[PDB]
RNA sequence: GGCCGGGAACUCAAAGGAGACUGCCAGUGAUAAACUGGAGGAAGGUGGGGAUGACGUCAAGUCAUCAUGGCCCUUACGACCAGGGCUACACACGUGCUACAAUGGCGCAUACAAAGAGAAGCGACCUCGCGAGAGCAAGCGGACCUCAUAAAGUGCGUCGUAGUCCGGAUUGGAGUCUGCAACUCGACUCCAUGAAGUCGGAAUCGCUAGUAAUCGUGGAUCAGAAUGCCACGGUGAAUACGU
């Protein structure tokens, strides 16, 4: 806004584990105010992912996120009558938010049967450095690299 | 319309039909009553039904029984 | 026996005045009463268009409130009942007596 | 509203009040089950000879000060415009502008 | 001896009585797991006893009415906080810092004339 | 399996499979299976010749396929020949049950013609 | 079983009161007005939402609510009646409802609300009908009786990516109720039928929090006739670096 200071809203932690990251992930997955459905889907997905890797659900989740977090991006400027792409850094909260959004968006487009299966497959591919989310990170970094002259 | 109520007819139309049948020969019967049912005792007569401007002649046959008199006289003109 | 009085009005100061009057007249005549009990108020609502011709927004909204009270008399006497029947209160309250 | 429409309404109310009982009796005959199966027919043929304006469904509510056929309220017997005028003048007990 | 608390949230009201010993919870003549089938509701109802380490030292008798699952759980939490305050009177600082002492005064916003909802407008066109 | 002059799918449940006949819906299908004594979630490929013949005998009690088609065609032709309001609508190609025509009516009209 | 004797504690009902004022603490600033932060507190700096519309602008809208200057018609531009029309249909535009599906469709059984209306009215229990309904008849001018059974949710089964166990336009047969009267032109029920449609070109709209999105419930007009309008509650987000 123009003359405002916006505080932070309090977010409850997860009921099974105790993380706020997982709560934010549930929130980004939910549709139409149906939180129980999203919780069920996420718990099923994490359960199926833990067996494929023999490590804890939280550790697998963090491993998946660390390969999707971005570092730099491009904004649009127009002062000389033309559109320029200006590279900027990304701050941590935005890094996490963008990673989560890209993971869910990639999962929804897959062709497996159930949403839990789609999410599990997408997370495993991300942990191995494959999939549309990782391709998106690559594209963003490429565009930011091709414009370092305007920094 | 409910079956426990019987069919609906106008009293004056019923009386006119009875008189025509009993007295034999008839010329067309003029009527403004488009909401009346067609009874079996009308077969063979000619009823002229109102449509807003004119009276349209309907020669009653046995496939028309049970319908209302107004379904054989359209009200709107279109080409 | 037992007597029940129901009072209704559009104005709560009027209703309270009348209730206190009834309580005092019952207590002075040698009886016992069970104090007035407030009962839920009724709110009726209306909504109208305020232009003689087409402007579908631009409405007004009105309300009428109906206040209600109940009083009970437990051990009456002939003089008390006659005194109650021979009384008149303000001209905006409705009183109903059940024996 | 024209002066003839109000007269029409008055006539309708009069006839509907005049013929109230006859109609109720005939309708009870027609409706009641286990009737003669011929009295029903006769009552059906008799109900339609009474005047048309004796059916209470031929009546239309109107404002009691102007005759308007639209925007009627039943508690007040008036239309919206007259309701508002009286309310602002203070001629309807208990009524006032509301907020919540 | 008993200790009492009253709690309120969106449209719900909750009465709570607490006594010492052998932690058992009864709500509307049923157990916690039978009444609330939601893990979020269970966690909310249990938060303050976990905060102040008295989970297995107090019996709780509770009644509630109005609202829905989340509102009832929140009202119960408020009531338990107040009852614990009555019981001890030195846990107020910790409960306040946790945030359980505040009444959450968020209600539903009314519908307004000319709008489809409290804040939603109909579609607009220039031409 | 051939039932009423047609083949019906063999990998579905019976209650779904029997609706491939023209004139048999969900309710009639349930009635047929109840009268024949076969469960509803049994595949048609897990049955026997005697059971299939029982089904044939039960299905024979309704009007289906060609007979029903002839019935409907005669129904419509009657009105068209009689020349009532409904018949005129039928042979003009417009709605019959009193729907609007200023807009819509595209299921009976077809796509637009400029 | 709040069923019964009782009790006046609590939830709730509705009348009188208390409370929030930059009042207290530190720093900044002109020995100011104010500003950033902290304590206690249910709530903090306009705590949230309503009502409340300055002098004037557009010869803006309304002589068909009503009233009114000037014109105009009086065996007619004024009465009365039955039938028809305002519902037409090659086409163009605005506002909405239902969908194109596994965060789903269908079957069984099981929690948790708020706010309203009712005597030419609201119509329980029981019997008959697959059903819309019908028959006989208590109670209530109502914190007591009735409308009235919340839904999304949760548990257990099945469907396995197909124009399908997705969608429900059209059309044929058989009925119910209101009403003198349902052809033109009503709403609803049963059996059968089973269209377009797989997320929408150039444009373009709403919303900063108990909001958007999604789920049900009530009223006015009213013999009958809402996907519109006016109200009520359940679940419940994302984001704001900056001009």
């Amino acid at each position: 806004p123009r003359r405002r200071v916006i505080g932070q809203r309090k977010i409850l932690p997860d009921p099974k584990f105790g993380s706020e990251l997982l709560a934010k992930f549930v929130n980004i997955l939910m549709v139409d105010g149906k939180k129980s459905t999203a919780e069920s889907i996420v718990y099923s997905a994490l359960e199926t992912l833990a067996q494929r890797s023999g490590k804890s659900e939280l550790e697998a989740f963090e491993v998946a996120l660390e390969n999707v977090r971005p570092t730099v991006e491009v904004k649009s400027r127009r002062v000389g009558g033309s559109t320029y792409q200006v590279p900027v850094e990304v701050r941590p909260v935005r890094r996490n938010a963008l990673a989560m959004r890209w993971i869910v968006e990639a999962a929804r487009k897959r062709g497996d049967k159930s949403m839990a299966l789609r999410l599990a497959n997408e997370l495993s591919d991300a942990a191995e450095n494959k999939g549309t989310a990782v391709k998106k990170r690559e594209d963003v970094h490429r565009m930011a690299e091709a414009n370092k002259a305007f920094a | 319309r409910s079956l426990k109520k019987g069919p609906f007819i106008d009293l004056h139309l019923l009386k006119k039909v009875e008189k025509a049948v009993e007295s034999g020969d008839k010329k067309p019967l003029r009527t403004w009553s488009r909401r009346s049912t067609i009874f079996p005792n009308m077969i063979g007569l000619t009823i002229a039904v109102h449509n807003g401007r004119q009276h349209v002649p309907v020669f009653v046959t046995d496939e028309m029984v049970g319908h209302k008199l107004g379904e054989f006289a359209p009200t709107r003109t279109y080409r | 026996q037992r007597i029940r009085i129901r009072l209704k009005a559009f104005d709560h100061r009027l209703i309270d005045q009348a209730t206190a009057e009834i309580v005092e007249t019952a207590k002075r005549t040698g009886a016992q009463v069970r104090g007035p009990i407030p009962l839920p108020t009724r709110k009726e609502r209306f909504t109208v268009l305020i232009s003689p011709h087409v402007n579908k927004d631009a409405r007004d909204q009105y309300e009428i409130r109906t206040h209600l009270r109940l009083v009970d008399i437990v051990e009456p006497t002939e003089k008390t009942v006659d005194a109650l029947m021979r009384l008149d209160l303000a001209a905006g309250v409705d009183v109903q007596i059940s024996l | 509203a024209k002066q003839s429409m109000k007269a029409r309404e008055v006539k309708r109310v009069a006839l509907a009040d005049k013929y109230f009982a006859k109609r109720a009796e005939l309708k009870a005959i027609i409706s009641d089950v286990n009737a003669s199966d011929e009295d029903r027919w006769n009552a059906v043929l008799k109900l339609q000879t009474l005047p048309r304006d004796s059916s209470p469904s031929r009546q239309r509510n109107r404002c009691r000060q102007t005759g308007r056929p639209h925007g009627f309220l039943r508690k007040f017997g008036l239309s919206r415009i007259k309701v508002r005028e009286a309310a602002m003048r203070g001629e309807i007990p208990g009524l006032k502008k509301a907020s919540w | 001896n008993q200790y009492y608390g009253t709690g309120r949230r969106k449209s719900s009201a909750a009465r709570v009585f607490i006594k010492p010993g052998n932690g058992k919870i009864v709500i509307n003549q049923r157990s916690l797991e039978q009444y609330f089938g939601r893990e979020t509701a269970r966690m909310v109802v249990r938060q303050p006893l976990e905060l102040v380490d008295m989970v297995e030292k107090l019996d709780l008798y509770i009644t509630v009415k109005g609202g829905g699952i989340s509102g009832q759980a929140g009202a119960i939490r408020h009531g338990i906080t107040r009852a614990l305050m009555e019981y001890d009177e030195s846990l107020r600082s910790e409960l306040r810092k946790a945030g359980f002492v505040t009444r959450d005064a968020r209600q539903v916003e009314r519908k307004k004339v000319g709008l489809r909802k409290a804040r939603r407008r109909p579609q607009f066109s220039k031409r | 399996a051939r039932i009423a002059g047609i083949n019906i799918p063999d990998h579905k449940h019976a209650v779904i499979a029997l609706t491939s006949i023209y004139g048999v819906g969900k309710t009639r299908s349930k009635a047929i299976l109840a009268a024949a004594g076969i469960a509803e979630d049994v595949k048609i490929s897990e049955l026997s010749e005697g059971q299939i013949d029982t089904l044939r005998d039960e299905v024979a009690k309704f009007v289906v396929e060609g007979d029903l088609r002839r019935e409907i065609s005669m129904s419509i032709k009657r009105l068209m020949d009689l020349g009532c309001y409904r018949g005129l609508r039928h042979r003009r190609g417009l709605p019959v049950r009193g729907q609007r025509t200023k807009t819509n009516a595209r299921t009976r009209k077809g796509p637009r013609k400029p």
